[PDB]
């Protein structure tokens, strides 16, 4: 009869058929991931093509129902999600060219092998051959060689491809009634139709700058301390007044600073909180690790894992005969099937990763009651944030003592808390200027603020201004230095890490206030608190049905992303860094003073 | 995937108690006539289930048997099994033989 009832029946048919097709596609992807064989690749490709064609046909049917004659918020949200053209609005030639460009960039990044000139008989893949060198080497010219050679090969291959990519994506976005591709990415956080809780695409950039202005003093102090320590490690390369050399940050691109903990440790003399040896002595299997994580989640009041999770997940490396992807990934296959694919080792990192992925599984389980097209996070930040809060809570010494992994007579003094907070800052705080600079640069590229001949001159200028990292040697326009990273080369949004980082500490403060913890924020554990789990599950059950602003009001009581919980988390470390930087100079100069 | 189990997804009106609907006519959700072809606003009302052994407990197949008990003026013949106490003789007992 009415338009709304027609849309409701169409959405019911879409949900029912899409859930089964999504299950078949997800199962094919799972079978490929746990068993890398050519028939599994073919089945995955067939299922993906069926899924994409079905989404195209359903979007084509969905557009025939006008949005303004529907008043129900959930129905309008699902219709808005379904009615997006995607690449369909673009011409078939340009769509095929864009798909070919994306596939060839994926192959170039995945199968990119670079090695030293004069020794070309065998070469190393970036995933283990170069990651270990970047994370563990102490030699200046070796790291410089690896960094420059990989950016030379990858950038020189990808620069025309990226030039075509920006034009095609901008054309598709303007064909989809967006200002640019950056506006298309920012449309994920757009809330329309809710009184008071509306959020605009233009507000996101302003909020990111407003938060980053408060991030800047803490990052300046951390950068000064890391600069002083790297000056101790490398005597002549680093200048007291200039930026840090790019190839010395402990990772390939500068994404994380967590590999500099050994060089920049405050108190090396004091012991660490490593619990690896305790699990090795007691012979802790990966099954025991996941059971302890499940015990943590039932302690806070969340539901425990299903029988199908334990039966169908692969939590151990299969063997030599069977090949599998080693990256830990939580799979929501659909229809209540939740699995974790992780090659779990007996390490602290794998244990925290197990908590993070089980948090992903809990988030997936919570919105199972919702309709299929609303089975996602309210934004991209929440989905990662709910895993990161478990990663925060599990790493505390109180949690390790509670589960028996740490000695009950371990002395928790201020020095161990300072070095632990510094490690957490290197992992968490250090990625924020890099993320903000990369997203702002990509937004300016899509918007047309930066012409194609001036991409790199601005980019390094941004990196000196924001990240405080100087190029070793100047790069011309033949290089494509951003696209060496996995997310940007494969058409992925990058602001999710920034939003995840702020939401992580906001959720942490909310749950610790719920759990009535009375001490420092970093000393807080959310185990044994039913009310904190209930407060979390109230937001978790909503999924994408409600706006992220309303969900944030439900958890932290604020209508916008906030930077104050992060500063509160690192406040002892902030005071310690302010004390330690009296002799040294906080801040950097954008000039070429160290090396160029 | 076991697609041998079907369920009705759309009907114009709710079913009456103890009603079976085995009609396979195209459901008309819109003003336009379906004309017997599944196109726009016209869907087939019977949809298949896709039972798999790796499913969650809320999606696994459950066999349901509903027993309906009614009493009508006809002689009731489906009776429960009246238990029989062993027979004791030569003592003053309370006997109940076939009512
Ligand atoms: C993996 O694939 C091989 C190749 O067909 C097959 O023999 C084996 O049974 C598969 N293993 C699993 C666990 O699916
Ligand atoms: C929107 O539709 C759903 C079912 O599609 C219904 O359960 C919900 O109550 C509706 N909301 C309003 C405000 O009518
Ligand atoms: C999708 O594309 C078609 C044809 O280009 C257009 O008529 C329609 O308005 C588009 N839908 C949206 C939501 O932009
Ligand atoms: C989850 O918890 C319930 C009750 O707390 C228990 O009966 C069930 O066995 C648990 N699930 C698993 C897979 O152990
Ligand atoms: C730890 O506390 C002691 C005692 O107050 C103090 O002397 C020391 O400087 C503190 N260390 C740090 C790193 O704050
Ligand atoms: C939380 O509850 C578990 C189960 O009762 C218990 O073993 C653990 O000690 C509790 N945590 C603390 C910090 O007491």
């Amino acid at each position: 009869s009415t338009i709304e009832e027609q849309a409701k029946t169409f959405l019911d048919k879409f949900n029912h058929e899409a859930e089964d097709l999504f299950y078949q596609s997800s199962l094919a992807s799972w079978n490929y991931n746990t068993n890398i064989t050519e028939e599994n690749v073919q089945n995955m490709n067939n299922a993906g093509d069926k899924w994409s064609a079905f989404l195209k046909e359903q979007s084509t049917l969905a557009q025939m129902y006008p949005l303004q004659e529907i008043q129900n918020l959930t129905v309008k949200l699902q219709l808005q999600a379904l009615q997006q053209n995607g690449s369909s609005v673009l011409s078939e030639d340009k769509s095929k060219r864009l798909n070919t460009i994306l596939n060839t960039m994926s192959t170039i990044y995945s199968t990119g092998k670079v090695c030293n000139p004069d020794n070309p008989q065998e070469c190393l893949l970036l995933e283990p051959g170069l990651n270990e060198i970047m994370a563990n080497s102490l030699d200046y010219n070796e790291r410089l060689w690896a960094w420059e050679s990989w950016r030379s090969e990858v950038g020189k291959q990808l620069r025309p491809l990226y030039e075509e990519y920006v034009v095609l994506k901008n054309e598709m976005a303007r064909a989809n009634h967006y200002e640019d591709y950056g506006d298309y990415w920012r449309g994920d956080y757009e809330v329309n139709g809710v009184d008071g809780y509306d959020y605009s695409r233009g507000q996101l950039i302003e909020d990111v700058e407003h938060t980053f202005e408060e991030i800047k003093p803490l990052y300046e102090h951390l950068h000064a301390y890391v600069r002083a320590k790297l000056m101790n490690a490398y005597p002549s390369y680093i200048s007291p007044i200039g930026c840090l050399p790019a190839h010395l940050l402990g990772d390939m691109w500068g994404r994380f600073w967590t590999n500099l903990y050994s060089l920049t440790v405050p108190f090396g003399q004091k012991p660490n909180i490593d619990v690896t040896d305790a699990m090795v002595d007691q012979a802790w299997d990966a099954q025991r690790i996941f059971k302890e994580a499940e015990k943590f989640f039932v302690s806070v009041g969340l539901p425990n894992m299903t029988q199908g999770f334990w039966e169908n997940s692969m939590l151990t490396d299969p063997g030599n005969v069977q090949k599998a992807v080693c990256h830990p990934t939580a799979w929501d296959l659909g229809k209540g099937d939740f699995r974790i694919l992780m090659c779990t080792k007996v390490t602290m990192d794998d244990f925290l990763t197990a908590h993070h992925e089980m948090g992903h599984i809990q988030y997936d389980m919570a919105y199972a009651a919702q309709p299929f097209l609303l089975r996602n996070g309210a934004n991209e930040g929440f989905h990662e944030a709910v895993g990161e809060i478990m990663s925060l809570s599990a790493a505390t010494p109180k949690h390790l003592k509670s589960i028996g992994l740490l000695s009950p007579d371990f002395q928790e003094d201020n020095e161990t808390e300072i070095n632990f907070l510094l490690k957490q800052a290197l992992t968490i705080v250090g990625t924020l200027p890099f993320t903000y600079m990369l997203e702002k640069w990509r937004w300016m590229v899509f918007k047309g603020e930066i012409p194609k001949d001036q991409w790199m001159k601005k980019w390094w200028e941004m990196k000196r201004e924001i990240v405080g990292v100087v190029e070793p040697v100047p790069h011309d326009e033949t290089y494509c230095d951003p696209a060496s990273l996995f997310h940007v080369s494969n058409d992925y949004s990058f602001i999710r890490y920034y939003t995840r980082t702020l939401y992580q500490f906001q959720f942490q403060e909310a749950l610790c206030q719920a759990a009535k913890h009375e001490g420092p924020l970093h000393k807080c554990d959310i185990s044994n608190s039913t009310e904190a789990g209930q407060k979390l599950f109230n937001m978790l059950r909503l999924g994408k049905s409600e706006p992220w602003t309303l969900a944030l009001e439900n958890v932290v009581g604020a209508k916008n992303m906030n930077v104050r919980p992060l500063l509160n988390y690192f406040e002892p470390l902030f005071t310690w860094l302010k004390d330690q930087n009296k002799n040294s100079f906080v801040g950097w100069s954008t000039d070429w003073s160290p090396y160029a | 995937g076991n697609y041998n189990y079907l369920y009705r997804l759309f009907r114009k009106s709710n079913l009456k108690p103890f009603e079976r609907d085995i009609s396979t006519e195209i459901y008309q959700a819109g003003s336009t006539p379906c004309n017997g072809v599944e196109g726009f606003n016209c869907y087939f009302p019977l949809q298949s289930y896709g039972f798999q052994p790796t499913y969650g407990v809320g999606y696994q197949p459950y066999r349901v048997v509903v027993l309906s008990f009614e009493l009508l003026h006809a002689p009731a013949t489906v009776c429960g099994p009246k238990k029989s106490t062993n027979l004791v003789k030569n003592k003053c007992v309370n006997f109940n033989f076939n009512g």
